[PDB]
């Protein structure tokens, strides 16, 4: 039996309410009366976390806010008065028969917008004293969380070579966070030397630039 | 309080096998459900196995897709289980969480990382980031597998932290930290990236220099 | 020093390698050179056996099926084409400090699965002539090893004074047995007629019941 | 062939004192470095004492737990070693065997049984099984201290026999046996309990009569 989650994601206001829906494709009625489903929160960087079982009870520990409710094929996990700490990703669960899990739905908060602070690094000199050469940007605290980053080298856009990694929302002041590092040859790097890390952001009109120049 | 301590994961070969516990306290273990579950960027959440109540007979149940490779098993009077398994696929590859409980998955571990790999472990590269208020950072690179730990001076900094998720990139990983202290702070007061690699048993010191 | 053996239980099929760990809180490597490891094997209702000292050496009689290896704090017992024979408890011990001995592994034979053979038995002339009264149930050759049962007395259930015990695992067949000795006062047990013994197993949704009734 | 006999234990009083014995044959026993090992369900395997080589002037060691109130001794013209317990503890209860050889604990026998009580010994009574292709049971009941010995017809039917553990409850130990025959073969060939307890000197034979 498949469980469907919906929505994907769940942008919501703090103090509002929230609601969440997951769909299964048979009956969870088990043949001796009950219901067996179950709802989780993943806070980030933590395991899964048990909010309801049975469809409606709220185990030991979770907040009233929470409430679960539905029959058959059809439940809804509701939210009210969403507090920041809130965020994470909700998962419902069925065992009546061979346990399976919905894809989640990942719950954001929504916040008054945010400029990201924005860092260039060339490479140490510890990496270029061993033939490689990463220049890194980190683009941190923004909101919302769209956010696009561009390398130029010597005013020319490169894709090849970057990695970048994004924080989940941070319930402390709900922004998120970026890195990203173009890894280049020795050889390339000093090739050129305009480096240039450039974030288009709500925020700003105009591209968030960040430059060094070598020598 | 309620522990579930997950120990023994790390890097297998393909067709490897490997043996992962769960340590469990502060509840009657021998009245508990159990469950292996395991987590990944396919497939998501997925049960593993399940093993039940002495009154249930301690009866264990396993997905299909592991059927006849892994164990399940457990000892009441240690308040321990295992998960004990063969022929490990690339698939097998996740993050392993202990659940269980008088009710049903009602507590998670933190879990294990199991990675079945024929990549080989490598030490990271750790390198110092200086600035061109003020903003540092730490880049750990080329290596495998997960986990490492990052950390600024060995944890007294922690406010104005960002860590960054490793990514993957050619069989190998790479991770970065950044933190926002104020001008009055640096280079006036030394600050230095701590970095542990267990799998490869190293612990690196980087310290910031203008 | 501490010497923690991993696992607790292992269940490995016939011809299957199995492989076992115990580490220590300490090196065991000696200021002579030496590391003092052994390995031994504990059959049911015998004593330990010596397999391995010194990390790797096989005693005299023992086969190189078994194998130890590691250094440090690290070591492995590994065991290929596991026999029938070779089920039991394992232990690691080190003598390079004060002589310490980890918790031991038990292997077990995996085999297919029975359901167990049930016998109850009345209390016996000279018992009753005493004053006393014991019913006895027998489970035997079942697998695997976990099983329920439940006295029940004119129908309902009985579980004070019941005594259980478990066979180790028999390696000529690689089940297991069971006794439950229910113990009553004489004049209690010729107040009832019904007798039942009830064993709930994995191998049959449901129990395989054992009766006498007094007249 | 290398043989190593323990005897002299069994039931004693908190604070009591007890000595055990090893008798060995088969290697140069002065060549051998000796131990003394136990073993209990709580605590498992402990090493207890050893007493080394002629070569090393038979040199001894104790656990720390049982220092000061056992000594340890051998003769090796007798090829003899000794165990000598005073004031012994409910915790000092267990199985203790004999071990040694040119290679440390390359032989072990098959040990002895020391048990420290209060409790006072019993001897069982002894009831025959007779059913309700056949099986056959004997239970063995109200006894101590262990150990008893059970067979069936003096050892001469091993198969198809289960002897179960003495369990203890109350100060009190159980124990009982099944075996399993054809039809054909009781009651029309008897098939007899033989029950022996050291402790109490009793030694019983129980006839199963339809
Ligand atoms: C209602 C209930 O307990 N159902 C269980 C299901 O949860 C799972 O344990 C399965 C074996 O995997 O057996 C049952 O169908
Ligand atoms: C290598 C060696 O001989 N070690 C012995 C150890 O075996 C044990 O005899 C102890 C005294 O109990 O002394 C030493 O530490
Ligand atoms: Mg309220
Ligand atoms: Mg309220
Ligand atoms: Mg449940
Ligand atoms: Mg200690
Ligand atoms: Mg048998
Ligand atoms: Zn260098
Ligand atoms: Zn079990
Ligand atoms: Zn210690
Ligand atoms: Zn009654
Ligand atoms: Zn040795």
């Amino acid at each position: 039996i498949q469980l469907t989650q919906s929505p994907l994601s769940l942008p919501v206001s703090l103090g509002d309410q929230a609601s969440i829906s997951c769909r299964s494709s048979q009956s969870l009625v088990h043949s001796n009366g009950n219901t067996y489903l179950h709802w989780y929160l993943q806070k980030p960087g933590q395991s899964p976390k048990l909010l309801i079982y049975k469809v409606s009870n709220r185990f030991s520990g979770v907040p009233d806010r929470f409430s679960g409710s539905g029959s058959g094929t059809d439940f809804t996990l509701k939210i009210s008065s969403v507090e920041a700490e809130d965020l994470g990703v909700y998962f419902c669960s069925q065992s009546t028969h061979v346990p399976t899990f919905g894809g989640g739905t990942k719950l954001e908060i929504k916040r008054a917008d945010a400029a990201p602070t924005v860092s260039i690094f060339p490479p140490s000199s510890e990496q270029l004293t061993s033939g490689g050469a990463s220049v890194v940007c980190f683009l941190n605290n923004f909101y919302p969380k769209d956010i696009n980053v561009k390398w130029k080298i010597d005013g020319s856009e490169r894709q090849n070579g970057v990695l970048n990694s994004w924080t989940d929302q941070d319930s402390k002041d709900s922004t998120y966070s970026m890195s990203s590092t173009l890894t280049l040859t020795k050889d390339e790097y000093e090739r050129h030397n305009s480096y240039t890390c450039e974030a288009t952001h709500k925020t700003s009109t105009s591209p968030i630039v960040k430059s060094f120049n070598r020598e | 309080q309620v522990q579930l301590q997950q120990s023994g994961g790390g890097l297998v070969q393909p067709g490897g096998s490997m043996k992962i516990f769960c340590a469990a306290s502060g509840f009657t273990f021998s009245d508990a459900w159990m469950d292996w579950v395991r987590q990944s960027p396919e497939k998501g959440l997925e049960w593993v196995a399940e093993i039940r109540n002495k009154a249930n007979n301690h009866e264990t149940y396993y997905a299909e897709s592991v059927k006849g490779r892994f164990t399940i098993t457990r000892d009441d009077s240690k308040s321990r289980m295992s998960l004990q398994m063969n022929s490990l696929r690339a698939e097998d590859t996740g993050i392993y969480y202990c659940s269980g409980g008088k009710v049903r998955n009602a507590y998670w571990g933190q879990g294990t990382t199991v990675t079945v790999s024929s990549k080989t472990t490598k030490a990271p590269s750790v390198y110092p980031l200086a600035p061109v208020s003020v903003t540092l950072g730490c880049l750990v690179k080329g290596y495998f597998p997960e986990p490492v730990t990052l950390t600024w001076n060995s944890g007294s900094l922690s406010s104005g932290v960002h860590t960054f998720p490793a990514v993957l990139q050619s069989d190998l990983y790479t991770l970065s930290s950044s933190v926002t202290v104020t001008s009055s702070t640096w280079p006036s007061q030394s600050i230095t990236c701590n970095v542990a690699h267990p799998a490869s048993s190293t612990k690196v010191d980087k310290k910031i220099e203008p």
